[PDB]
């Protein structure tokens, strides 16, 4: 079984910093695009960030530009998502979604080409 | 109006080329995934769709094939097994390798087919054909270096080796299927579609059983393969893949009927380049000096061999 596991979620005071990870329990992220979504308590999933593993090209959401930083450490097959200056509205469950299709056919902000998903981790900011 | 399109030349080649691309892109979409493990189940669904599709056409009187006979299936089971081994190793090889690298690696099959015929079927290999076989070995070597130029860990290289193992096995399984099936077609006398009908009849039971023993059929694993949200897209990809196999078969018999067999051999070889580029556009594939030149050297090698067989059959 190949699953994506997130870690690092928790409760942080407003204006702090946090880090989230998305590891793999199986094959490598080669030739895949890893994205981070959030599901607020009573809203729909929202795009946060994404990264292309091989070429390391990152696409960021409109409202999290200059605050988050999605980076990838190639030595452990892990994808990180630094969060800085978190506002209270960031409270949501952060999912990690693997993908293979290209950005030409569908944009990086579209969920349907994402064929895998992790359980996610609760992030709360007060 | 339907008569006008039926005899058209350009339309017959466009339909075949678009159905070939459709088969590869949808098969690669489902196969790649991230947690996809049920390769036997996917092949079983595609075969079931093929049997339902041709069963529908024959009912409407668009395609004619034979009627199943038990005595006629006991003599075709060996080829059903060879089809199972060929498709499965083709799914594994495509799962780990990119579409371009897989396509050029598939040209190694005709080296085994052509040299397979000389030992048993009494054929021969002309100098042009031999010149091609060298170019497809060169393309294989270049592509191997193309993939290896992007692996920098213990993992991401064992994945490559698994891709090459399933590719090499698929080369020996496709050569065996072509040669043995040729030997037996003289005995059975299937002509146009009954060969596909029996292939997809026996392939269904074999794949379903092999999935039970080999693949993991559990509540957890099935959820990973088919997330509730992405069920609609994955199912539609599987259905389009199965119906694309029927589309290519009907459009291939269509192409031969209109533009003769001489143009169909060259259409199959020329169509390889669109199939390779479809991998770059639709999926993330490495682009560099080795990989790009590998597509054009492997394309030129296939074209030269096609002209070589065209010359050999001329005299
Ligand atoms: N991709 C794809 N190809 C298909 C499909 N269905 C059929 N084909 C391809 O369509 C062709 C059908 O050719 P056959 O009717 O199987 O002829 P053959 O056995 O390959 O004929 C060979 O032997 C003869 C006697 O030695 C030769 O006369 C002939 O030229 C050729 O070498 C093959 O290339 C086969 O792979 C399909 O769904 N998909």
């Amino acid at each position: 079984q190949v699953q994506l596991v997130e870690s690092g979620g928790g409760l942080v005071q407003a204006g702090g910093s946090l880090r989230l990870s998305c590891a793999a329990s199986g094959r490598t992220f080669r030739s895949y695009t890893l994205g981070w979504f959030r599901q607020a308590p009573g809203k729909e999933r929202e795009f946060v960030a994404a990264i292309k593993w091989s070429t390391d090209t990152t696409y960021y959401a409109d409202s999290v530009k200059g605050r988050f930083t999605i980076s990838g450490d190639n030595a452990k097959n892990t994808v990180y998502l630094q969060m800085n200056s978190l506002k209270p509205e960031d409270t949501a469950v952060y999912f990690c979604a693997a993908r293979s299709l290209s950005t030409v056919i569908a944009g990086p902000e579209i969920p349907w080409p994402y064929n895998s998903w992790g359980q996610g981790t609760q992030v709360t900011v007060s | 109006l339907a008569t006008r399109i039926s005899n058209s030349g350009p339309i017959s080649i466009a339909a075949y080329c678009l159905s070939s691309i459709l088969m590869t892109v949808t098969n690669k979409y489902v196969l790649s995934g991230f947690s996809f493990n049920l390769n036997f189940f996917l092949l079983a669904v595609q075969s079931i769709v093929c049997i339902v599709t041709i069963g529908s056409l024959k009912s409407l009187n668009i395609i004619t094939y034979r009627q199943f006979n038990k005595d006629e299936a006991k003599k075709w089971s060996p080829i059903a097994f060879l089809l199972v081994a060929m498709i499965y190793t083709s799914s594994k090889a495509l799962q780990y390798l990119s579409i371009p690298v897989y396509t050029i690696f598939k040209n190694l099959t005709i080296i085994l087919i052509a040299y397979g015929e000389v030992i048993w079927f009494g054929g021969k290999v002309t100098t042009m054909a031999l010149s091609s076989f060298l170019l497809m070995v060169l393309s294989s070597v270049i592509a191997y270096y193309g993939d290896n130029a992007a692996v920098k860990s213990h993992d991401d290289a064992f994945a490559l080796y698994l891709g090459y193992f399933w590719m090499l096995t698929n080369c020996f399984a496709s050569a065996a299927f072509v040669l043995i099936m040729r030997k037996r077609i003289k005995l059975t006398n299937f002509k146009d579609f009954d060969t596909m009908y029996y292939n997809n009849l026996l392939s269904i039971p074999i794949l379903l059983i092999c999935s039970f023993i080999f693949e993991d059929w559990s509540s957890a694993n099935v959820s990973l393969n088919f997330p509730a949200d992405n069920r609609v897209t994955t199912i539609t990809a599987m259905i389009l893949s199965g119906a694309s196999s029927v589309g290519i078969s009907y459009c291939s018999a269509w192409c031969v009927r209109v533009t003769s067999s001489t143009t169909y051999s060259m259409v199959g070889a020329l169509n390889k380049l669109p199939i390779a580029l479809s991998g770059l556009i639709f999926f993330e594939a490495a682009v560099n000096f080795w990989s790009v030149s590998s597509i054009f050297v492997g394309f030129g090698a296939g074209l030269v061999y096609a002209v070589a067989k065209q010359k050999q059959q001329k005299e």
